[PDB]
RNA sequence: ACCCCUAUACCUUCUGCAUAAUGAAUUAACUAGAAAUAACUUUGCAAGGAGAGCCAAAGCUAAGACCCCCGAAACCAGACGA
RNA sequence: CCGAGCCUGGUGAUAGCUGGUUGUCCAAGAUAGAAUCUUAGUUCAACUUUAAAUUUGCCCACAGAACCAAAUCCCCUUGUAAAUUUAACUGUUAGUCCAAAGAGGAACAGCUCUUUGGACACUAGGAAAAAACCUUGUAGAGAGAGUAAAAAAUUUAACA
RNA sequence: ACCUCGGAGCAGAACCCAACCUCCGAGCAGUACAUGCUAAGACUUCACCAGUCAAAGCGAACCUCAAUUGAUCCAAUAACUUGACCAACGGAACAAGUUACCCUAGGGAUAACAGCGCAAUCCUAUUCUAGAGUCCAUAUCAACAAUAGGGUUUACG
């Protein structure tokens, strides 16, 4: 009841090659999860070629750098633009 | 234009501490302003009723939805990792004991 | 859209019940309880009884 | 009017500044667990409970486990039922005593027999009632066995190197409650054998009245440091055998501590009648079970919207009465 | 309702009441629920059940019915095996 | 006796009338609540009551006690009138 | 006195409409809502009267009455005395202003529409005269006494 | 224009609560075919009628949905059952205009004139200094606004 000391006890609203590439993407996702970063989305973009994405948002420079290094440590990368090499992968950021 | 609907007369029909016989309706509502607790049932209107002779009591009890009911589960999942939902429950605390052994005869 | 229809039990004769069914589709056959026979029995559709 | 909460409200600490950083229970199981924990905790707002409610040994164990694993090598797992008897034995040896307490608590032996105050039955008591040749019907703690099977006194073992074995019904039959009926009383026993020890009160079978429910007999076993006197012939008088274990424990069992328990359920049977007639020498009491009558409100003069059944609820009874004609 | 008739000079009965209701000797008035042989398809089973019961009239209604009829309909009638015979007299009242 | 002080006729109809709302010159005489069922009351008798028939799981018989006046435009039948 | 004559009769036509309803004295006694060819009426309810039977009735104190202000409900003690039921009824069921919370309208109305509470339709004293603001209620006589509400205040522009 | 039913606000915390107040919608679908029988005990749209919930039992397994509807007599049916936008939605079995040719009963419970309240509109006066006035706010005009007063207007009541 409103006037009772147990007022808002129920209140809840306020609380609320290709294969290889895929594997790599998965790994990246896992890493992100581990390190506590928001993985927003992932795509399945179209000899043959195959692209995968891991959309990321919010990470400080030092931490970000570390993450990048870990990713670096095959196929390719593309996010300052930071490309590298060993089908295709493209971890687009939003820091 | 529009509609003018009559008052629905819903709400509590029996308050905490009232002596409520099996069958008495306790509280009527649309949606769950109260939930059924110990020895209290639910009709098709969501109306709460006493399943035994006894006294009505109200309590704020932790709420866990049924696994099969999806929306509630989703909500639960959404909540942060030390959160518990809580909800109000109406109980009947039974008075008279169901049984008494009496002496029929000496055989 | 929906027709009202009467359904006649084969066993436990005399007992008829009224049900819905879509106007476009098949004559209805249904298992249902006869309280005369006191067993489930096949009813068959017979005569529509108003349409809606 | 807005009153502040008496103690701390739930869900206060976890909301925080941001919601998107936290872990959230992606599962249901975790949530369920949390809920359970919360329930277990007390709170200030009434609430459910208000209204209703060595190292070396370890190393050895580890080694054994390792050995087992090696033996398996695992393949079997990739379907082995395990020996149950051995497990049971182990339990008896080690945490059986611990377990027993819980059962006792459930069955209200400590509250009724000892007036409160729990204790661990350390020494494992092993009783069994003989039924023909074999098998001996064992009195495991909690078991249902008939008074036909309990007509003659049982065989007892425990593997312990003095004792006093007792057996009492906790319900208090026939006469007023807070009373108990003893069935025998073995005393000043040396070691594992009953025949060597003395007997004051000899064995009756259980004698539960018909439809009285289920009764709970209890064997008791204590540790003797000092040998002690006790207190009455081969008697079947009921007014002698009425005795409560609490008082007895208090005013006498001072150089004594109970170490072994086993409780045993009883119902009506054809032997009960015999017991009543032959040795007790009286008519056996029959016990039904009567529920309270149906309620009904007060008799209303114009019932209004009730059916014609209104009048059948208030009537004594059924047959057609003819007033005066 | 013709408090005095033309020829006999007696009160008349409104025969609608007689058609519709059953006066128990105790002066309860029993009625078949209305809407009970109508549109039974759309009705839920419980509702049907409710509608198939007999019902006792309100005090005021009963009074009205009494006024509406003559003392003949209020007499004691000793039928052989009328199913309602047991309800005419009343048992174990208390205010 | 006046002079002093106090004092917004009446009925009706109104949420509310001194109303400047109706009615009423005045006297006289005339001029408007009448019906039982069911209740209550006090008698009578009483598993019966009632001067047939009717009612009766305490009834029945008995009395007593409730229920207005004035006013259309109208409709129709039959006469009487150019 | 012709939109259909006049007279008699049916005819004491019929009126939810208006007007009128005659000896004395006392007592209790006020407008929650329903439907309705219905809002000029009615019949239920509600309130009201009488005669009964009864046991509780009002005041109420902790506990208690979801989430998406004022307060109320429930309510033991307690102050009190009545309330529920049964048996008979009629009559009110076209209301006003003030305070408060709102709504429509102009943040108009002596405006209109809900809700809570007063008052008035019932005496008195006051607020000039006064329905609805304030004081005050149970009665009669006195050429006795103490009180209540109760009588509006102001006066003002220098400047180097 | 509306007339029956439902949800939200007015109506913030047990119900209840209006307006030709503000806003959404309904007059159906879908799944079954034990939507089988019965039955303690309750709720109830402030009456009644209509609605609602329902333990146990007997039979069987191993309802969703907010509103989604309509009395009586009559019809139609061997019987079970089924009959209206009877939507003026508690429904008269079936009914239109017009009347300055009109009549009667009433009504200030409801208008036109007149009064009265209010003052939207209207009329006036201050305040304010934007801007016009070759410059210069005040010789004279005067925007945006503000504060008072009047009761000529047309309304409203
Ligand atoms: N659909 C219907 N349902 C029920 N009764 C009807 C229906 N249609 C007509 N009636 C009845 O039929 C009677 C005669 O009317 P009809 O139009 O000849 C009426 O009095 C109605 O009660
Ligand atoms: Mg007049
Ligand atoms: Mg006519
Ligand atoms: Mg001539
Ligand atoms: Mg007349
Ligand atoms: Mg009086
Ligand atoms: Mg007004
Ligand atoms: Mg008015
Ligand atoms: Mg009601
Ligand atoms: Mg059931
Ligand atoms: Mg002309
Ligand atoms: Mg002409
Ligand atoms: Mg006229
Ligand atoms: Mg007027
Ligand atoms: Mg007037
Ligand atoms: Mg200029």
């Amino acid at each position: 009841y409103k006037t009772k000391p147990t007022h808002g006890i129920g209140k809840y609203k306020h609380l609320i090659d290709m294969t290889l590439a895929e594997s790599y993407a998965q790994y990246v996702h896992n890493l992100c999860n581990s390190l506590s970063i928001k993985v927003e989305e992932s795509y399945a973009m179209p000899l043959t070629t195959h692209e995968r994405v891991v959309q990321i948002s919010g990470l400080s420079a030092t931490f970000a750098e570390i993450f990048l290094e870990i990713i670096q440590s095959g196929v390719r990368l593309s996010v300052x633009x930071x490309x590298x090499x060993x089908x295709x992968x493209x971890x687009x950021x939003x820091x | 234009l529009g509609g003018k609907s009559s008052g629905r007369r819903q709400g509590i029909k029996k308050m905490e501490g009232h002596y409520v016989h099996a069958g008495n309706i306790i509280a009527t509502q649309r949606h769950f302003r109260w939930h059924p607790g110990a020895h209290v049932g639910v009709g098709k209107n969501k109306c709460l009723y006493a399943l035994e002779e006894g006294i009505v009591r109200y309590t704020k009890e932790v709420y866990v939805p049924h696994p099969r009911n999806t929306e509630a589960v989703d909500l639960i999942t959404r909540l942060p990792k030390g959160a518990v939902l809580y909800k109000t429950f109406v109980h009947v605390v039974p008075a008279k004991p169901e049984g008494t052994f009496k002496l029929v005869a000496m055989l | 859209k929906n027709i009202l229809v009467r359904m006649v039990s084969e066993a436990g004769t005399g007992f008829c019940f009224n049900t819905k069914r879509n106007r476009l589709r098949e004559k209805l056959t249904l298992l249902h309880y006869d309280p005369v026979v006191k067993q489930r029995v096949l009813f068959v559709e017979k005569k529509k009884i108003r349409s809606l | 009017r807005r009153t502040p909460p008496l103690g701390p409200m739930p869900n206060s600490d976890i909301d925080l500044s941001n919601l998107e950083r936290l872990e959230k229970y992606r599962s249901f199981d975790r949530y369920r667990r949390r809920a359970e924990q919360e329930a277990q905790a007390p709170h200030w707002w009434r609430t459910y409970r208000e209204y209703f409610g060595r190292t070396q040994q370890l190393l050895e164990r580890k080694q054994a486990i390792q050995e087992l694993r090696a033996n398996v090598e695992e393949r079997a797992a990739r379907t082995a039922s395990v020996p149950l008897d051995a497990v049971r034995a182990e339990w008896e040896r080690t945490c059986g005593p611990y377990h027993k307490q819980r059962l006792a608590e459930y069955y209200g032996l400590y509250r009724d027999l000892f007036h409160g105050a729990t204790f661990v039955p350390r020494v494992p008591l092993h009783v069994a009632y003989a039924v023909g040749e074999d098998d001996l019907m064992p009195v495991y703690c909690g078991n249902e066995v008939t008074p036909t099977e309990a007509a003659q006194a049982p065989e007892v073992t425990y593997e312990a190197e003095l004792w006093t074995l007792l057996l009492t019904s906790l319900d208090g039959h026939l006469l007023e409650p807070d009373a108990e009926y003893l069935h025998w009383l073995l005393t000043n026993i040396p070691g594992n054998r009953v025949a060597e020890g003395q007997v004051t009160c000899p064995y009756l079978p259980p004698f539960p009245a018909r439809g009285s429910g289920i009764h709970r007999l209890a064997f008791l076993l204590f540790k003797q440091d000092q040998p002690i006197d006790f207190s009455p012939s081969p008697c079947y008088q009921l007014a002698q055998r009425t005795f409560r274990t609490f008082d007895f424990y208090k005013k006498h069992q001072e150089t004594m501590t109970p170490a072994g328990l086993s409780f045993f359920q009883c119902r009506w049977d054809d032997s009960v009648t015999y017991i009543f007639h032959q040795l007790l020498d009286m008519r056996e009491p029959v016990f039904e079970f009567v529920r309270p009558p149906p309620y009904h409100p007060k008799q209303k003069r114009f019932p209004h919207r009730q059916p014609l059944r209104y009048l059948d609820r208030y009537r004594d009874s059924h047959e057609p009465t003819y007033g005066i004609y | 309702l013709t408090y005095f008739s033309a020829r006999k000079g007696k009160r008349k009965t409104v025969k609608a009441v007689i058609d519709r209701f059953l006066r128990l000797h105790c002066g309860l008035w029993v009625r078949r629920k209305a809407g009970y042989k109508k549109k039974l398809w759309k009705k839920t089973p419980a509702r049907k059940k409710r509608l198939r019961e007999f019902v006792f009239c309100n005090k005021t209604q009963s009074k009205l019915l009494d006024k509406m009829t003559t003392s003949f309909w209020k007499r004691r009638n000793w039928y052989v095996d009328d199913p309602y015979q047991k309800y005419h007299d009343r048992t174990n009242l208390k205010v």
